Formats: structure tokens, sequence, C-alpha cells
RNA sequence: GAGUCGGCAAACAGACUUUGAUCCGGAGAUCUCUGAAUGGGGGAACCCACCUAGGAUAACCUAGGUAUCUUGUACUGAAUCCAUAGGUGCAAGAGGCGAACCAGGGGAACUGAAACAUCUAAGUACCCUGAGGAAAAGAAAUCAACCGAGAUUCCCUUAGUAGUGGCGAGCGAACGGGGAUUAGCCCUUAAGCUUCAUUGAUUUUAGCGGAACGCUCUGGAAAGUGCGGCCAUAGUGGGUGAUAGCCCCGUACGCGAAAGGAUCUUUGAAGUGAAAUCGAGUAGGACGGAGCACGAGAAACUUUGUCUGAACAUGGGGGGACCAUCCUCCAAGGCUAAAUACUACUGACUGACCGAUAGUGAACCAGUACCGUGAGGGAAAGGCGAAAAGAACCCCGGAGAGGGGAGUGAAAUAGAACCUGAAACCGUAUGCGUACAAGCAGUGGGAGCCUACUUGUUAGGUGACUGCGUACCUUUUGUAUAAUGGGUCAGCGACUUAUAUUCAGUGGCAAGCUUAACCGUAUAGGGUAGGCGUAGCGAAAGCGAGUCUUAAUAGGGCGUUU
RNA sequence: ACCCACUCCCGUUGAAAAGGUAGGGGAUGACUUGUGGAUCGGAGUGAAAGGCUAAUCAAGCUCGGAGAUAGCUGGUUCUCC
RNA sequence: CCAAACCGAUGCAAACUCCGAAUACCCAGAAGUGCCGAGCAUGGGAGACACACGGCGGGUGCUAACGUCCGUCGUGAAAA
RNA sequence: GGGCUCAAACCACACACCGAAGCUGCGGGUGUCACGUAAGUGACGCGGUAGAGGAGCGUUCUGUAAGCCUGUGAAGGUGAGUUGAGAAGCUUGCUGGAGGUAUCAGAAGUGCGAAUGCUGACAUGAGUAACGACAAUGGGUGUGAAAAACACCCACGCCGAAAGACCAAGGGUUCCUGCGCAACGUUAAUCGACGCAGGGUUAGUCGGUUCCUAAGGCGAGGCUGAAAAGCGUAGUCGAUG
RNA sequence: UAAAAACACAGCACUCUGCAAACACGAAAGUGGACGUAUAGGGUGUGACGCCUGCCCGGUGCCGGAAGGUUAAUUGAUGGG
RNA sequence: UUGUCGGGUAAGUUCCGACCUGCACGAAUGGCGUAACGAUGGCGGCGCUGUCUCCACCCGAGACUCAGUGAAAUUGAAAUCGCUGUGAAGAUGCAGUGUAUCCGCGGCUAGACGGAAAGACCCCGUGAACCUUUACUGUAGCUUUGCACUGGACUUUGAG
RNA sequence: AUGCUUGAGGUUCUAACUCUGGUCCGUAAUCCGGAUCGAGGACAGUGUAUGGUGGGCAGUUUGACUGGGGCGGUCUCCUCCUAAAGAGUAACGGAGGAGUACGAAGGUGCGCUCAGACCGGUCGGAAAUCGGUCGCAGAGUAUAAAGGCAAAAGCGCGCUUGACUGCGAGACAGACACGUCGAGCAGGUACGAAAGUAGGUCUUAGUGAUCCGGUGGUUCUGUAUGGAAGGGCCAUCGCUC
């Protein structure tokens, strides 16, 4: 970052933005990633099973990226529109 | 050991896929002076300019 | 179980030993003086005593006791009547040393911030105290988040993230998760721990046995050559006159303790834990500090120098200002193993570690010599040979030094300053050149001479005469420079390593890839907690192949067609 | 005598890390001197020169922090394209 | 006796211009030649940021300096 | 520079020649492209500091290797020859006397002329300066391998409020005798404060010890201080008295 | 490498100090001052002696005063959340 | 500024006396005098002299030679001349030219930008040290008040 | 006002506290401690908090350029020349300015054309206002210079707020950070009958990053939960830094 005495561009530049510490808990699963759980009911401890979010992730959200294979259940995990269209079309269903 | 990222660098400009943004100079405190169109484009974000990505990269410990 | 009287380092003496010596191990005895040093003193290794008991008559001798402080106890005991303070005896204990590890008291600066004061270095170095083989901590007035976890300690992650910071340089979590270990007990008195018995197990401190090879060649010597065998739960050990599974000592394996130490245990005994009886000058508060990653910040929590100061489970603490609700715990009393840290010390094993300027400063009589008043600093120095067979004797010489023969030896130009024996540097001999000739000393041309055979289209040595030609390094715009550095030789002497990371190359696997700690008859295999990737946009809530801005689905930013 | 150190010369790889020869000053005093002792490192001591504190002084020596830092100087080792 | 203006003749000017080149620069099209490439973009690794002289155009100096400061080209640097 | 003048000067013109590592010729190496799915051909290149890129040599150790070489001679040392573009390799004579290592990999304490580098050895200066008070020597005799220096004798000279004799401190055997001379002694040495060995120091009265205290030290308790400690009472040391 | 005109000095003056003195060394205890007591002790300046030592109190310091202004910790009225 | 005048000398930037135009004396950082004193500064004189004109002779100790012993700094390597040019700008080494047989010893110091000490002057480094102050920020000490140790009583002092 | 909570000065008292005052004891003792007498006395003194003072002591800072350094000057911005007819281009080269102003001096519609000279005319004059001719920008343009200016960009008048909000194709300039110009779209306006014009001023100076703090908004966040605090986002203020 030294710039030969000349005010830096990591201090001429304004701080910005705070981080989230409710984006801490969260993950996003790709629905060609549903498949790849067991039992064929897709949860939050089914998802952990799987390796597929992290241990301490709370709240998960599928957003559309890939096909879905096999119809599966969503039980307490939300999705985005075109999620819900494509898990909905190969069979699956979703559950408070 | 591992290497510490600068911690101001982190504040300033966020890693993105697409390069680093940050915010732009001179919109702080003295703005009456200043014409609506210089502080209007004069914010929001911007990507980093291709000679600084390199400094800044090390920087933070990107590199 | 046959030699021995330690080594440098032998020579003669005098002896000991199969009536079992030397040697090795256990247990005893003796154990001067100094040193905590302790009867008093002191310039350490010295000086001077006293008391008791015994025995000598002379001018002493033997044995024991005689420090201080702490704890306890007994007897005495002031000012002052009782007391107390004090004094005397006794018993027990402590003191000192030690490399590190642990807990605590005190606590820098250089340095970094490209200056510097906050900050950093760093609670580091150092000084001091205490303890133990470990220490400390430890059984939620703890986290969490409305689901739950369940003491402490240690390792890997989370994560260089949240945060902190002249928001500079820097500092830097926790929640959660994976592991190693696992243990909880009491104040209506326990788990433990210590000591002394005691019952058995090991273990340690000496040791014992331990397989199987000959001929031949070279050679000083065979273990090496050639041929043919044998042992192996023993084959890449060390030696032996060169390279040995079978020559010796060993090795695998199997045995072994009169005696001592230690560790596990089975009971028993006291002792302790033990603070008694659930925690008040305590929690909370104000001021000033310190610590918590957190530098006053919106600053919770811990702690306390000053000052204050509750309630009593219908109560109290915390959940990061603060309030309400909810959840969770019960502080002001204690004890507690394992996983963890370290190695001055002892043993074994090991090394893509060194091999005498290396490796310890020290291979050698080294913390020595030497230097310093002192604290302290601090070297140099290894090799004959297989075996001293270490040169009888003769000669020169000062009954020298040193040599010449002789002899020993495989070798002496291996002769003790001894393996090899380089270079600088210094000589002797031979060949050629050199005393009318100017300078980086060479290089190009080149006569002659000398030597040797190949006898002149050769090799080697020298080189008259002549063209050209001002070393090298460094640093510089530029150096023959009269700028720098080097007297020469030999040895040594400078881009390393760890951890994070990016790019490239080359591999594995591939919408997946890879594990960390750790476990693991251990480079295998397991462990997938974690990291990266498969989605982005936004400060963010969030939305999502979109998203952000905006009144705008318009424009525009970034992203999406791999 | 003893203490001192004003001048010249010598000496300056010295006989000597401060001397010698010749001259010079004090020489009963605020004198010189032996033995023993006290005071020391931001400290001492100083009839005061920043003098002296073991040939070291505008902050001794020794070890440690420590391989301080050095935008400076020097050096940086085999070959070819 | 001095002198505004005007008229005519007559000169100068980096900070005057009624004018005004050569070159240089920008753009387009086109042949051949590029040593197989010149161009551009992205990324890995630099070094360098003390320059010197000569020519030409200038400032400065005295149109002095092997002076000093620019522009531009050549050489040295780093080239025998 | 010699020298030069109807030039060996100057002006003009012309034809020759000399002249470089430039160009050409001949032979060789190498880079990059293209053609070649080849050996190779073609074209154009090939000065170079800082610096980037590429390709190698060699050294020590590990594996390959319980292999291979080696006393019919290893490593090292010293010559000769030879091979390659180079770092270098190979063969051999002599010396040496027991170890070495092919190949291909793997690791590095991996390459030295410079650092007023470090250690040792050895040069140059140079057989030069100097041989340390200018108090001073001469001879004879002896001994001895050897005498200016040792011993003795005869002379000479120097100090004599020391250059003589002591006490203290300090040193520690240097004292004396026999033997001896390598080194030490600024020369030689028979001599010595030097080497080897032996001997030598005798106290009621000398000086210590013991007794007593000065300055000052330490200091039971004590007072003070984060600790370490500081101060100090009773005491106990401490001569220079 | 400086011996002086530098330092000291007797004398002078100013100032502080009532004794558990001022002052100094010491985290402190204590010690020096001093087993002294204003004719004493400390600090400062001047420097035998002789004649003298003038003017300025604006600045700075020191001493004395305290009506007013301002002013710390502290206390916590009142207001706003 | 060697002021001017006077004295002293043949001649006096020094000296002594004086003037006052004090760049920029001055009264206890004392002013002006002052006997005695001083290895104190300046100036003049007598004596005396090798200080000098101008050095000569002599005496010891070195130097020199022989015998013995035996250093030093320095040093890239040397087959190490002059001159005039050239040149990192002052040449033994370059160019041209001149001179010059080889090698010592005693002497002398013109050069080898001779040896010695990584210039001390000067400048630089976001170097150091120590010193100063009304530089900044601190701080020992001294001092002010609150609270604590710390109490009784009586009196001048606001609101309940 | 009998009586009542409690501040601040003074005077007494003793009982804390102090005594480097006497006496006694421990005790063979100037320490110390205890007892007692005496003297002070809630003062002094000490801890803690706080104001002052404080080179006694400490850590440090004390710029750069520069024909050596110092002294002097300069340091950012605008205009001209240097500057070699694109841009750019140095000197302690040659000359000047800026650190503002204006709610009209901005926008628009409408309308107008200066300076100067001469002649005539009360005060009136060189020059005031008036008329005429010439004049043709020699005036003006807030301000320095340069470049511009007739659709005047100069001057007057009426109505006004476009000195608007979101933006923005595309460029210029450029190490970065900054900077400049801007058609057009949407929202909402002003002036004009309308086409249209207007996102400040003829243009080029009039300026200061980040951090930190303040103010106005905000659908963001909110450490168990709901709030709040605090933070983020948008607007804006505080530097002769
Ligand atoms: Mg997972
Ligand atoms: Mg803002
Ligand atoms: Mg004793
Ligand atoms: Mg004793
Ligand atoms: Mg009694
Ligand atoms: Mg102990
Ligand atoms: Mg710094
Ligand atoms: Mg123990
Ligand atoms: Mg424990
Ligand atoms: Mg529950
Ligand atoms: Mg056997
Ligand atoms: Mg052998
Ligand atoms: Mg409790
Ligand atoms: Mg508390
Ligand atoms: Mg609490
Ligand atoms: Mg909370
Ligand atoms: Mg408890
Ligand atoms: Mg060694
Ligand atoms: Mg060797
Ligand atoms: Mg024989
Ligand atoms: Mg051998
Ligand atoms: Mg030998
Ligand atoms: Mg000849
Ligand atoms: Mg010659
Ligand atoms: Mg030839
Ligand atoms: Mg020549
Ligand atoms: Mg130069
Ligand atoms: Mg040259
Ligand atoms: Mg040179
Ligand atoms: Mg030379
Ligand atoms: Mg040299
Ligand atoms: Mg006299
Ligand atoms: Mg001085
Ligand atoms: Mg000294
Ligand atoms: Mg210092
Ligand atoms: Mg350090
Ligand atoms: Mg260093
Ligand atoms: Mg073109
Ligand atoms: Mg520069
Ligand atoms: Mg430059
Ligand atoms: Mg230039
Ligand atoms: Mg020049
Ligand atoms: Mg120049
Ligand atoms: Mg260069
Ligand atoms: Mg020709
Ligand atoms: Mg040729
Ligand atoms: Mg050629
Ligand atoms: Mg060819
Ligand atoms: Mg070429
Ligand atoms: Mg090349
Ligand atoms: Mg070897
Ligand atoms: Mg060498
Ligand atoms: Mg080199
Ligand atoms: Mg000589
Ligand atoms: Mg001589
Ligand atoms: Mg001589
Ligand atoms: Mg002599
Ligand atoms: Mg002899
Ligand atoms: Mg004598
Ligand atoms: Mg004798
Ligand atoms: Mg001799
Ligand atoms: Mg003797
Ligand atoms: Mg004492
Ligand atoms: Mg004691
Ligand atoms: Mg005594
Ligand atoms: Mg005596
Ligand atoms: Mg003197
Ligand atoms: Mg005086
Ligand atoms: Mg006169
Ligand atoms: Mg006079
Ligand atoms: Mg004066
Ligand atoms: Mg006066
Ligand atoms: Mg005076
Ligand atoms: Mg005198
Ligand atoms: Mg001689
Ligand atoms: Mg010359
Ligand atoms: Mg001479
Ligand atoms: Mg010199
Ligand atoms: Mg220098
Ligand atoms: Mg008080
Ligand atoms: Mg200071
Ligand atoms: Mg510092
Ligand atoms: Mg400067
Ligand atoms: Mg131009
Ligand atoms: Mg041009
Ligand atoms: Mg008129
Ligand atoms: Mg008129
Ligand atoms: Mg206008
Ligand atoms: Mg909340
Ligand atoms: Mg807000």
């Amino acid at each position: 970052g030294f710039e030969g005495g000349q005010q830096p561009l990591h201090r001429r530049l304004p701080k910005f933005g705070f981080v989230s510490l409710k984006a801490m808990d969260r993950a996003e699963v790709r629905t060609s990633e549903l498949a790849k759980v067991e039992g064929d009911v897709v949860s939050l401890q089914t998802l952990k099973d799987a390796n597929l979010i992290n241990q301490h992730v709370q709240r998960v959200k599928v957003m559309l990226s890939g096909e879905v294979g096999r119809a599966v259940t969503l039980k307490g995990i939300a999705a985005t529109k075109g999620a819900r269209a494509a898990i909905e079309a190969a069979g699956g269903k979703f559950e408070d | 050991p591992k290497m510490k990222t600068k911690s101001g660098a982190a504040k300033r400009f966020k890693k993105t896929a697409g390069g680093l943004k940050h915010k732009h100079a001179f919109k702080s405190h003295i703005l009456t002076k200043m014409t609506t169109k210089r502080k209007r484009q004069l914010r929001g974000t911007s990507m980093l300019n291709k000679s600084d990505v390199a400094r800044v990269e090390r920087s933070l410990r990107l590199r």
C-alpha cells in the first residue's frame, strides 16, 4: 500500500457499508444440489448430512441453478420463484 | 504465520465477482459549492482501476 | 573364573591370586578442612572457644553438645495488683543448590509506525518470590437462543472473520463444529492424597548360554580371487595384518538375583482434606487504574487503590448501553486424576547431521592457557606402523645438535614435529635467452640454439628481432586514471528456512476436489469438522439468473450463454 | 629532600602509550605522604577544566534485550544460448 | 519658440499581427516490404526514475564555460 | 615526426591503388519461423550493462547399491595425452596406500579474487633500523670444542643521603650446591633471576596470633520498604594506633 | 598540546531558615545540617584595600493584599429522551 | 583605523601620555585607582653574548665499515627515464619525440596527487548524543481543595 | 417563633492522632516497644481524587526546493510568453492575477446598440444634461490576461426559479485519486402565441482527500426476544490541514 508518501488509495477513499451479522447463518442451495440429498426429504439436518451446507447454517434458500433430478420435499426451506417452479415441475412439494 | 489483511483496505474495498467495489472521494463535507451533477456522478460504487488492482490486491492479502 | 597392583606413561622394585584375587552389582563402615556452614570470629579451605561425661598428670586426650528463625510446649516473668511483654529449656521444621517447564510481584528500550507523542516492540527481556514432578485450572451466580449444551486442560477449525485501531502501523476473538482425555466429591463432613504396616504382581540395579568354513591364487598380512559347503527367529554390528553370517566380541532367542530401589495392586491403621455447619463490609455503586481481541467508545463483564454499600429463593447473578418479557444459572467455603509443558540428568536406538578453520568454546589434562582490579572475555593444539618390531653396532661431531652406514619393517622420502603431503615462498642442477636498451610484460609474426626421435611439412624448451597493445574489481555521464579494494597462497565466507499466498509448469480427480487435529501393529487405511468450487446483485434487509439505483418494469452499473 | 610541571631541545615504529637532559615553582602549609575506610553511572566527586570515576568519559565497564535499526557504503562464487 | 491630430516617406517587437510556409501531427484508401512478424489486450518477472556529449530549435549566462535548463535527433551509457 | 616548395601546399578534373571485425568467398556452430508427422532443407537472424527467458556442467550426501570397481592398487597429489561450444569429461606415467562409485533419480552447508572480509602460512622492506642511559676499560692466568663478556690476579674507571645496608608492601623459591646450555639472555656464553636434581628458612622476648579499640563494616531482636532489601539497637569485627 | 586574566580566596551584600530549621540524600525508616540554634546554618552574586556604587518597578520573577472577575474534583436543581 | 597630537627610534601598524568622534565603557555579571605579589600580557634600556653578519676549529654519541643478532609501516603486478601534447581535465606506463650499456653503496628529499587515520571542514541521512528555552507532550517534587483516618460542645450562618 | 434536618467560619474540650519532650520497665541499650507524665490536637500528617506550579527530570519535534549550505524568496490555482503553426514541454526564466461575487449580475419573451469627435445650446467650464452629423466597436462584457461576442455573449423592461430531481449515449483529459463537455429519456416547472429556450453566470481561477465529530431524512441493521442505543445508506456542516 505504500505509494511513496502520497496519500494511499487505502486512505483516499472512504469506508463504506457494514457487514451483515444476520447473513452469517444463511446458505444458498442450488436446484442441481437437491438430488444429492438422501431420503427424498430436503431439510436443514438432511442437507447437513449430505454435506451440502455447513453445520452452523440455520436458514437455507434454494435458487434456480441446474435441474432438479428427482422429486423431493422441501421442509422448512425457502425457495425463489424459479426454484419453486422447477421443484414442483419435477414432482416436489413444500412444507412449512 | 497466516497473512494479515490490512483493516483499512478491507473497509474500503468490497470483493464482488467482477473486481473490487469502492465509494468515491470528495463527497464528505464541502458540498454546497459542488454542482448536483458532480455530486450525483460521484455517488455509488465503482470498480477499481487497472493500475490500482495489484497494489490493493496486495494490501488485502489476496496475493 | 585367571589374572592383578587405575590413566597420562611407562621403567625398574616389592608383592597379591584357583584357601577364588583384580573386576562388576547391592548393602554397610570410614568420611580431614571449606562451603547454607550452623559454638564465636574470619581475608573460603583459617583463628579462638565453652558445657557435659569419661581418662592422663601435667600443660592435655576421647565422645557428644553449643547458630538463627518459625511452630508447639514446659518453667519462669517486668513497668503494674491480676496479667501481658520478656527470658530459659525441650521437640519438630526451615534456610542452600539446580538447565528448562509452572504460578505470582516489579517491569524497559531499541525497533515499527518509512519523522513522532497515542499505539508498537510487550506484559517481551530482565530482576524478584513461591511450588511441584508437573504446575495452574476445574465441576457453571457458564454458554446458548426459545432449540439446547453441560467442570477443567490441550490440539485442529471457525478466521486473519466479528471487532479493535493517531480506524494509522498494527492488534484480534467468540459462538458453533471436529478431536485428545474423561470424574466428580463434600461443609449432618466425602472422593481423594500422605505415612506406616500388609497380599500378591511386575520392573530396575551384576550376569549366563548363544549356530554354522574349508581348500586355492595374489599378497607383508586374506576377510579379497576361484571352487565347493553349512547356519539363520542370529545377514548390511564392531574388530581381527586388505572387504568375514560361519575367526573373536556380539546379534536373534532363551535363562538369571543373596540384597537394595521403584511402580502397580489386596486389604488395615491413624493423619489430612477440614473452610465447619451454604458464605456481608459481600453483591451493587462513585472516583482512579488494570484486564477482557475491545485504545471511552453508545461500553456490558471481571478486578480493585480510595470512598460507600444490599436482598435473603415471594430473593439474587447474567444474557455487551438501557428498559420490559423470557431463558439460564445460585457468588461472596472447599478438595479433585487424565489428556498438557519442560530436560540440567540416565539408558537404548536413530540420522540423505559434522568430521579437526567443521561439529560444543572445548576430539588433545578447555572454561584450560592467556587477557582483565573485577564482573567478565577466552584460544591454539587429533593421525608412525599391522605390530615398537621406536633404529644393536660402526663413523664424523663438543661423552652435542645433526647426520652417514648397518639393521627393523611390506614400505623409513612411514624415524617419532613421523599417513597423504597441495600452494604461496626459498633453493641447487641443466637448456636457451639476457650488459646501446625505454612503458600492464602479453599477443601476432619470427631467426637462431638445445634436446628427443619420427631425422625435418615432427614433438618439446628457449626465444633474438618485429606489428599491436595504458591490470582487475567497484562506482560512475565518464576511470590507465593520480578514485575505491586487494602483499601472496591455502582454507572458510553471502538469496536461506518456516508458515500463509498468487501466478506458471506438470500430475490426480472432476460438479465436484481436498482433508486438519486425531485414530491407526502407522508413509497404508480411516477421519470430510473445515476450505475452495457449483450465482450473482445490493451498505443491508433481501431478492435471485438476476439484482441495484429510481417514481420508472426507462436508462445505466455489476452479473448470467459454462 | 619531597611535591609540582613554566621554557627550550631531544625523543615521536620512543629507554617511555607522556619520558629525559638542562633550566623552573612551592618547599610549616588551603603542605606532601603511607595504611585502612566512604561516595559511582543520569550516579558520584569536582578551589569548576565538562575535569576525574582502573591508559576508556557531554554519561564507565561487563553481560543481556541483540542478528537494535542502517532509504547508506562495501561484497555477492560454475557454463552456454 | 514647443507641440495634438492628419498626410507622405521610413524602421523595429517573446508576452504586436492584415498575412503566412516547410515540416510535424490527425484521418481515409492503396502496392510492396516486415523474418515472420510489426499492433493491441490480459497476466508472470523486472530494471530504471544521478544521465553525458554532438547536431539542430530555444530560455539563461557574456548567442562565455567540457556552464545551466527545455524540445528534437544521433552516438556513449550498454558498442568492439 | 622526418622532411616537403614546377610540393610531399592550395584550387579544379581524371584514372589507379591502399584501407575495417562492413561486403563477398570457403568451412563450422547456433536462434526463430516454414516445409517437413523424419533424417534435413529454406529464409532471415546471432555486439550488449541493468534486467527477463531458456539450456547445462561440476561438487557433497541418499536411493538404485548385500550391486559394480579396487592391494594385479581406491580416494587424494603431481605430469602427459586426448575429447567436447563451455562449465568440464576421458585415458595414462609417477606418487599414494584403502577406499571409490556407473546410470538415472532425489536432496543441498553446491562453485570465490576482491567485502580496509576471517584463520594460518609465507613474502617485500632487508640482512636494512636497532641491540635500551656516553660510569670505561687494559692485560695476565685458568677452564673449556670454543672466551671481549665466566672465574681468579694485577691495573684503570664509576656510585657513595647511593648505584651502599635495611624494615614494610608486593613477589614466591628467584636463595645455596652439583650437573647442564636446546630454548630464555636483544651478540657469544663454559656464565645466569635459565633447564634437571638435591639442599636451605629453627623464637616465651623479632613480627603476627591473642587483648583493646578509630574511621568504617556487619548486625539478634527492632523500625522501614512491592519483593530483592534499607537503616540501625544490644553486640560483634575492623590497625594505619 | 591551555597554569592563565580562568577557579578559589579573605572581605562585602542579598535572600532563605525559630529548630522535628531551611536545605540535601533516601519509595521509607532514617541520615547529614548539628550533638549546631539567627554573632548560627543554607543558597546566590561580588571578590584584599581606598574613594564610591547614579536613574528606571514598564517586562519577567519574588514578596504582600484580597473587594471584584474567572476557575477543579465534587454535588446534582432543571430540562430532554 | 596604522584616528589625531606629543614622546621614545635614523626610521615605531607595537608602546607610553593625551584628545573624545564611546561603530558598540560605566558602577557588586561592580566603576575607577592601588603598595606588595606573579614560571601572567605588551613596550623600552644596561650588561651579555654564535641570535645574527657568517660561520670556523675542536671533543664525545650516532651516521659509515667489519663480525654476531635482527624489526617496521607499505605492497595489484612491474622489463618502474625526460619533454611536449592527450586524457576522469596535473602521466614511469597513452601519442610523438629525445635521451639512455648492466648492478650497487653513501647522501638529498622534487615526484610517485608518497605512508599513516572509510576528512574532523562542508553538505546530506525524514542518523545519534548531550545542552538550552516563554518549542510540544509529559513528569519528580512543592502547593490547593473534597473524601477517609476524624470526635464532643458553644456560638456568626439558608431552606423545611 | 418553643421546638426540627443540615450546610459554611470562629472559640473551647479531649478521647482519636502526633511528639526527633521528661520518667519507669523490657535492659548490661541514645534503636525499639510498652506504661506514665507533659505539650499540641481533630489541627498536623498520610492514602485517594482534584486544580495550580514545575527544563528539577524525560521522550521527542524543529520541511523541502536551492547553480554548496545558510539568508532572502518560493510551495495550490488561473492567464500570457518561453513552447520550435496538433497536444505536451524546464529554469531561483519574463509578466500579471485568484483564495471571490450575484436570487440577480440566473431563465425567458420582448426591445435597443456603444466609445469618441465636431457643430448648436442658461448657469455649463476640456468634460454633466439636450439636438444633429460623422463614427462602426477604437466601447462594454463583476474581476487579471488570453481567446471570444450581432441570433450580440453588451444594454433595458415584464414575468419568473431550469442556480430543478433521477439519470445519461458518447467523448475529451488523464499514473491514480480527482477533472471537463454533453445530446437524449422520465418527473415536475418557468418564459413565449408558437417553433422553442432554460440542468446557472462569454469562457478559462475563486480551492482541500481520508479519518473523526455534528445536523436533517431513512422501507436498512438492531448481540435471547420487542424496543432502544449504536451502526449503515442518502443529504449536509466543521481544515490559510
Ligand atoms: Mg460440511
Ligand atoms: Mg456523507
Ligand atoms: Mg564456624
Ligand atoms: Mg561464621
Ligand atoms: Mg506483676
Ligand atoms: Mg527450599
Ligand atoms: Mg519510527
Ligand atoms: Mg519434589
Ligand atoms: Mg493441582
Ligand atoms: Mg430448558
Ligand atoms: Mg557365537
Ligand atoms: Mg592397508
Ligand atoms: Mg455459595
Ligand atoms: Mg464489585
Ligand atoms: Mg456481578
Ligand atoms: Mg441482550
Ligand atoms: Mg465453590
Ligand atoms: Mg574447533
Ligand atoms: Mg586434514
Ligand atoms: Mg629386508
Ligand atoms: Mg594409512
Ligand atoms: Mg609425512
Ligand atoms: Mg645487446
Ligand atoms: Mg626499462
Ligand atoms: Mg607464432
Ligand atoms: Mg607499441
Ligand atoms: Mg563523479
Ligand atoms: Mg578510457
Ligand atoms: Mg588505482
Ligand atoms: Mg600510477
Ligand atoms: Mg590498498
Ligand atoms: Mg622565584
Ligand atoms: Mg567549555
Ligand atoms: Mg582515565
Ligand atoms: Mg545517554
Ligand atoms: Mg529486540
Ligand atoms: Mg547490526
Ligand atoms: Mg495514414
Ligand atoms: Mg529521484
Ligand atoms: Mg531525474
Ligand atoms: Mg536532460
Ligand atoms: Mg554539462
Ligand atoms: Mg552537469
Ligand atoms: Mg550505468
Ligand atoms: Mg582495392
Ligand atoms: Mg578484413
Ligand atoms: Mg559480418
Ligand atoms: Mg556459411
Ligand atoms: Mg552483429
Ligand atoms: Mg548476445
Ligand atoms: Mg569423497
Ligand atoms: Mg582464495
Ligand atoms: Mg568478484
Ligand atoms: Mg634502505
Ligand atoms: Mg644505512
Ligand atoms: Mg646503525
Ligand atoms: Mg646495554
Ligand atoms: Mg655454540
Ligand atoms: Mg640499593
Ligand atoms: Mg643464584
Ligand atoms: Mg644465545
Ligand atoms: Mg637454577
Ligand atoms: Mg548495618
Ligand atoms: Mg533481622
Ligand atoms: Mg575487637
Ligand atoms: Mg599495627
Ligand atoms: Mg602545561
Ligand atoms: Mg567575579
Ligand atoms: Mg604619533
Ligand atoms: Mg594609550
Ligand atoms: Mg561590562
Ligand atoms: Mg546599579
Ligand atoms: Mg572585577
Ligand atoms: Mg602563585
Ligand atoms: Mg652487521
Ligand atoms: Mg602533462
Ligand atoms: Mg634526509
Ligand atoms: Mg597520501
Ligand atoms: Mg568518508
Ligand atoms: Mg489535610
Ligand atoms: Mg530536553
Ligand atoms: Mg525512540
Ligand atoms: Mg535542503
Ligand atoms: Mg503547441
Ligand atoms: Mg510543433
Ligand atoms: Mg458643451
Ligand atoms: Mg468641446
Ligand atoms: Mg454578462
Ligand atoms: Mg434486541
Ligand atoms: Mg442512523
